[PDB]
């Protein structure tokens, strides 16, 4: 099976980037493009042989491909990979992002660079396995591992003028947040592997197996909680967000880690993928709360990204507004929500990533992110204020750029279920224009209300340009053209939403 | 009003009192050792009465 | 004959006199001291369980005590000597440098 | 029971170093020789670990009423034999800049390593005992070595009182275990009591105040105040030994103990070892959160992880992987601990006085020995139980004995504490990486013994990360190594 090097080429081009730097510091950066594009091309392989458009549901477990070598025999832990649709869909993202992350940081040709992009390569590499595990332990592994290499990013590599100080105190705080998060969830996993053994009398880490266990409703929904503690702090879910502003603000500036670590839906598959599927009761007797959580999240990340004055502290709380539409619908057991979830959560991916690689191209013109000393830059770039236009445009939801028909898939299906959360969530749409305009007009409109703004500054490159312009035509054409993004996800959503409706009842 | 995150700040009171906690665990941490050894009468009273009310 | 509570009494109150010692004398020598109470009451205990059983392991238990004692005083009473040779002083409350 | 030739065999290495101690004491008597006597010393401690493989070949064996040898006493004096080896690779070069007698130091670090063997094959009380006293009374010398610096002195005088001051609770304890046993073995301590009566008062007692001697050793709350101001004044080589060869021999001893000693499933030892290990866990952690003290932050350090292997103990009479968490736990902190203190030895070689304690000194360690940084930071990571690592493959077992025990509240107190722990491991780990342009650092020495306890630091990393990814070798190892039940 090519499951297995998905995840070990990026970790092998790791290695190869680091022992790379003696050849040269312009070396590693093109050890690690061709890592992440062979990644991505294995990917688009899988994509044209899997024929998922022709694949009906058949019920849960379906993939497509299975890897599984014994890995801890005593513990019955395995390396068990599978793919579906919707792993699929999130390997290819990946394999995007993790492109553009390295030629985001092309231009960082200074000494150690290779261990920096060892790191990028290995945050990929454990990104992948989370969307490729169906062993519990595995997944578990690769959800904590990929920290490590993001914590020395975040505090080594990071912000240019932020002080090491700030920095180490913003990658501490992301790293107890996740990896405690994530301890929590150990726990539920352990749990379940003995509630299934005494029930049972099996000892197995196996999902396929652990699907059915027989549990009583104390115990299911306390299992839940410790998988949605996890879920929670990495999708984020207010109140365990403040992480992420400040990891955001703190990391390379050039967005490489924003792409790689932050920007791939982790805790959304999480979410569909094991709890839905392994605690259908207690999701469906705790979608109330999630579905509030989510609310919250719509308006609080929008006024909290309202007041930012950083231009990378505003996107990053329109993330939380965004992600609380995804929340609700995870919880709504509608296939139109769940195939709108899928592809917000493509679409924000891409749209997130532009607005934070422009970020970066622009703190290398004007050296700063604090749109109270902006103005008027819309006279004196070529590109940037434009493009930043439509990213923003794309984030409001405008129909025509993939986000709307993520947005609107998700209220249509959300209002046959929960009617009042849906009309009570549409009215974020109307606070998102509010962020999306105010942060356009506070940098690029209106008069330089700086000196650094009062002059005319160098225009993008070419690789700049391409790779926000490929961001560009991918929104364009998921907003026109979503059906082949969503008959690659149909059976993967359709098992998951039959298995926890049919549990339900 | 939420200009300060005020969430987050709610969140942060669990390290706020860890701190608080340590610096008061390490005022016990006096280099005497008559009180190192008064820790320890202190610690064999509570064991043998814990055992046997727990008996 | 003897009741062996009456003789598990005897080595407590030992101990807890020779306890209280070590932490009311800020003179090291006199904490030193108290330690050999204390030592020493443990030991008596051991002898009066083997004579209840009519074991010779109390004494046995005992020959072990003494030997240990016999090695602490030694070694306790060397660092006595060098604190002495250093720092002319045995008040205990002064060698507490290292704390927080 | 007698010494039969086969017995003998059983005993290789309780023999082999005590004649390690004999021969090494007459080199020095006919000549100071510092690297003959810690040759000699090396030789000894390694032909006992060779020896390990013949006592397995010979099988389990009850030696005298006194010692049991299985496989939990191969695996503990494994590690004992390994952790003294190192510690006298570390002290090498160290006691070259010591201007004073260094063979001593040897011979101390070997009848130290005789107790550790002891309490591993210790089936009696009396063996337990004397363990503990074989492997403490050298330490008093070994924590003072350096006893012309202030701090070393203050160190073993802290040390060696409240050490007889333990000794005198634990033998006190076993004074009143036997008063109500009448047999002084681990299998009939609770023997003579009948159903449901257990929990009689004066066993109970017994053990409470052992458990005040027993927990002094083990750093453990609330006799934990001695562990920061003696892991920072001992010597640096010292250090290392008291870290790991103390603890790992004290915890095996205490884990046959409460296994073979009918008593040990009393519920109220159970809830009053509870209430230590939460506090030991919290308090640890919580206490290391602002050292600046490298020395004193793993002293903290050694209390929490010592509550951690507690958890295990708490659940050994309701599973079996009770025995196998602490062996893969143990092996773990024993390569973390030599690495982390290792590295602080190599920086405080040779001796010139106070050793490279305070965290500053590391603020920049990587742009001048990338590897001892290196090494450092997957020890801090080992240490914070990181996936990767096998530290955190040692929290993974602890966490499972405790939910399949039901130890809700201990198992909620390891995920708070290793959450607090992060804060401190990490802050030590990316520190290494910064730029202190103020350069105070001694050159390192440039000889085959100070390089030789860089590859013992980078071997025990290496171990740290390869089985940290790949476990099952050493789980097959501890699974093999189980007692003779
Ligand atoms: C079930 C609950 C709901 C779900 C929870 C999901 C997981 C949440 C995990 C995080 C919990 C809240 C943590 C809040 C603080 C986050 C950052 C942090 O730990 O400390 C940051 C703080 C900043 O200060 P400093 O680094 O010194 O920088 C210079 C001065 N500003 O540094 C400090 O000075 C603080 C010093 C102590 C830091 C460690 C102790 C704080 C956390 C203790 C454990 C909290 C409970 C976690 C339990 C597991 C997860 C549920
Ligand atoms: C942050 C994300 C994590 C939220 C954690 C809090 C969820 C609380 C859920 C709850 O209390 O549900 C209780 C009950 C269903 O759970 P059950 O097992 O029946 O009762 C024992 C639950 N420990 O169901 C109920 O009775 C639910 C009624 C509402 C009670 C909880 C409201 C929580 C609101 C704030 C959430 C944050
Ligand atoms: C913060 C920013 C402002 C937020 C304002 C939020 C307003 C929320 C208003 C909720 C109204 C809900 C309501 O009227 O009841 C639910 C209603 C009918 O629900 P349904 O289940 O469809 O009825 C049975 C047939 N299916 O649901 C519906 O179908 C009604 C849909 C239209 C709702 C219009 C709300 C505004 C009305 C004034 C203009
Ligand atoms: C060929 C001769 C010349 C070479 C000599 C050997 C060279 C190397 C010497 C150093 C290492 C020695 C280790 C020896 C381990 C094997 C011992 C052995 O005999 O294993 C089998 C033994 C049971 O044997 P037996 O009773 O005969 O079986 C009857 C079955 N019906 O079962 C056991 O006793 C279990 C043994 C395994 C558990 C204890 C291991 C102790 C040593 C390691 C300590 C450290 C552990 C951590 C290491 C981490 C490494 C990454
Ligand atoms: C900082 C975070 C720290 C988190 C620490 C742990 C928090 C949760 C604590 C839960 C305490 C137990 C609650 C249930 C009552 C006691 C257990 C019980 O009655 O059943 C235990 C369950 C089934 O097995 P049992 O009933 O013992 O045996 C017969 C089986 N027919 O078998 C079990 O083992 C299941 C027990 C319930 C689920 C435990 C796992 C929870 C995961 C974390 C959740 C966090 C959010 C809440
Ligand atoms: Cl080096």
């Amino acid at each position: 099976m090519l499951l297995p090097w998905l995840i070990l080429i990026p970790f092998i081009g790791g290695f190869l980037c680091w022992q790379t730097e003696r050849f040269g510091v312009k070396v590693p950066r093109w050890i690690a493009l061709i890592t992440m594009g062979l990644t991505l091309a294995l990917s688009l392989q899988l994509w044209l042989q899997g024929g998922y458009s022709l694949t009906q549901s058949a019920g849960i477990p379906q993939w497509q491909s299975e890897f599984d070598m014994p890995w801890i025999p005593r513990f019955g832990i395995s390396i068990h990979l599978a793919i579906d649709g919707l792993s699929l869909l999130m390997v290819v993202l990946t394999g995007l992002l993790g492109v553009l992350a390295v030629l985001c940081s092309w231009k960082e040709i200074e000494k150690y660079q290779g261990f920096f992009h060892l790191n990028l390569m290995w945050i990929l590499g454990g990104v992948i396995g989370v969307f490729l595990a169906i062993d519990m332990f595995l997944f578990f592994f690769f959800w904590e591992m990929m920290l490590v290499p993001m914590y020395f990013l975040i505090a080594l590599w990071g912000h240019k003028a932020s002080d090491g100080k700030t920095r180490i105190t913003a990658a501490t705080k992301f790293f107890i947040y996740t990896q405690a998060s994530g301890l929590v969830m150990l726990i539920a996993i352990l749990a379940l592997v003995f509630v299934h053994y005494n029930a049972t009398g099996v000892w197995t880490f196996n999902y396929e197996e652990l699907l059915n266990t027989p549990m009583s409703s104390g115990v299911e929904y306390l299992l839940m909680l410790g998988f949605f503690i996890a879920f929670a702090v990495k999708m984020p879910v207010v109140p365990l967000h403040g992480w992420l502003p400040d990891a955001h603000s703190q990391a390379p500036t050039a967005g490489s880690v924003d792409l790689a670590g932050i920007l791939l839906k982790t805790a959304a598959y999480g979410l569909l993928r094991f709890s839905l599927p392994l605690f259908p009761n207690a999701s469906a007797e705790f979608a109330p709360i999630a579905m509030w959580l989510g609310v919250i999240g719509i308006f609080y990340g929008a006024w909290m990204a309202f007041a930012q004055t950083d231009i990378k502290r505003l996107i990053a709380y329109t993330s939380v507004s965004h992600m609380g539409f995804v929340l609700i619908a995870i919880y709504t057991g509608s296939q139109l929500a769940y195939q709108g979830a899928v592809i917000q959560m493509i679409a924000h991916g891409l749209s997130a990533a532009g607005l934070f690689i422009l970020c970066g191209q622009l703190y290398e013109r004007i050296h700063t992110r604090d749109m109270r000393m902006m103005g008027g830059l819309w006279s004196k770039m070529k590109w940037l204020p434009a493009l930043s236009l439509f990213f923003a445009v794309a984030t409001l939801g405008m129909p025509g750029t993939g986000n709307f028909v993520g947005e609107f898939m998700i209220l249509f299906g959300s209002f046959q279920v929960v009617p009042v959360i849906t009309v009570i969530s549409t009215f974020g749409l109307v606070f998102a224009s509010v962020y999306s305009l105010a942060m356009l007009h506070r940098a690029y409109f209106g008069k330089a209300k700086s000196q650094i703004a009062s002059q005319e500054l160098p225009g993008m490159s070419l690789r700049e340009l391409f790779m926000i312009l490929l961001l560009v035509v991918l929104l364009v054409l998921l907003g026109f053209y979503p059906q082949p993004i969503l008959d690659t996800s149909h059976s993967a959503i359709g098992n998951i939403q039959q298995w926890f409706v049919n549990s339900v009842t | 009003l939420l200009k300060r995150d005020p969430l987050n700040s709610m969140m942060n009171i669990p390290a706020v009192l860890s701190r608080f906690a340590g610096k008061g665990l390490l005022l016990s941490e006096n280099g005497y050792l008559r009180w190192y050894v008064a820790s320890m009468s202190i610690g064999a009273v509570v064991v043998l009465a814990l055992l046997m009310v727990l008996r | 004959m003897i009741p062996l509570q009456h003789g598990l009494i005897l080595a407590a109150i030992l101990f807890v006199l020779g306890l209280t010692g070590l932490v009311i004398r800020r003179n090291l020598l006199f904490m030193l001291i108290g330690l050999e109470i204390m030592i020493n009451a443990s030991a008596l205990a051991f002898v009066v369980a083997g004579s209840y059983w009519g074991q010779t392991d109390g004494q046995v238990m005992y020959i072990l005590a003494i030997s240990l004692a016999a090695a602490e005083a030694s070694i306790g009473l060397a660092l006595l000597l060098q604190l002495h040779r250093r720092r002319q002083n045995l008040n205990i409350d002064s060698v507490s440098e290292m704390r927080g | 029971m007698t010494i039969t030739p086969q017995n003998l065999i059983a005993l290789l290495p309780l023999l082999i170093v005590g004649l390690t101690v004999v021969v090494v004491m007459l080199s020095i008597a006919w000549r100071r020789n510092h690297f003959l006597n810690a040759t000699l010393s090396v030789i000894g401690l390694n032909a006992a670990l060779v020896s390990l493989w013949f006592v397995g070949q010979a099988g389990a064996m009850d030696v005298t009423p006194l010692m049991r040898v299985d496989g939990f006493a191969m695996l503990y004096t494994g590690l004992v034999l390994l952790a003294s080896l190192a510690t006298c690779t570390f002290a090498y070069p160290w006691l070259e800049g010591y201007n004073d007698n260094k063979d001593e130091f040897y011979l101390l670090v070997l009848i130290a390593a005789l107790g550790g063997i002891l309490l591993a094959n210790a089936n009696h009380l009396a063996s337990l005992f004397l363990g503990i006293e074989l492997i403490s009374l050298p330490l008093f010398g070994l924590v003072g070595y350096a006893f012309r610096q202030k701090r070393s002195l203050e160190a073993s005088i802290k040390y060696t009182i409240l050490s007889a001051a333990a000794s005198s609770f634990l033998l006190f304890g076993m004074a009143l275990v036997y008063a109500q046993s009448g047999d002084l073995s681990f299998v009939a301590l609770g023997k003579n009591l009948g159903d449901g009566m257990l929990n009689e008062p004066l066993l109970l007692a017994g053990f409470g105040l052992m458990i005040v001697g027993l927990g002094f050793k083990l750093s453990l709350v609330p006799f934990h105040l001695w562990t920061p101001d003696v892991y920072q004044g001992a010597p640096a080589p010292v250090s290392t030994f008291l870290a790991t060869a103390s603890k790992i021999a004290i915890f095996g001893v205490v884990m046959r103990l409460f296994l073979y000693a009918p008593v040990g499933d009393s519920e109220a030892i159970r809830v009053v070892l509870a209430i230590i290990a939460f506090a030991s866990i919290i308090f640890g952690n919580l206490m290391a959160l602002s050292q600046t003290n490298i020395k004193r932050l793993l002293g903290y350090s050694s209390i929490s992880h010592l509550g951690y292997l507690l958890v295990a103990l708490i659940a050994l009479q309701t599973g079996e992987m009770s025995m196998e968490a602490v062996g893969v736990y143990l092996a773990g902190y024993l390569f973390s601990s030599l690495g982390a203190f290792g590295v602080v030895s190599l920086m405080s070689s040779p001796y010139r006085g106070p050793d490279a304690d305070s965290l500053f000194s590391y603020r920049g360690l990587f742009w001048h020995r990338p590897i001892l940084a290196a090494v450092m930071t997957v020890m801090m990571l080992s240490l914070a139980g990181i996936p990767m690592t096998l530290g955190f493959i040692g929290k993974f077992y602890v966490l499972a004995v405790g939910v399949q025990a039901h130890l809700w509240w201990l198992v909620g107190a390891v995920v708070v504490g290793s959450a607090i722990g992060l804060y401190y491991y990490l802050r030590v780990a990316v520190s290494l990486y910064l730029h202190a342009p103020e350069q105070p650092g001694r050159d390192a020495p440039s000889n085959w013994q100070y390089s030789a306890g860089g590859i013992v630091v980078l071997i025990s990393a290496l171990l740290v990360l390869v089985l940290g990814v790949w476990p099952q070798p050493l789980i097959s190892i501890v699974r093999l190594a189980m007692p003779l039940m």
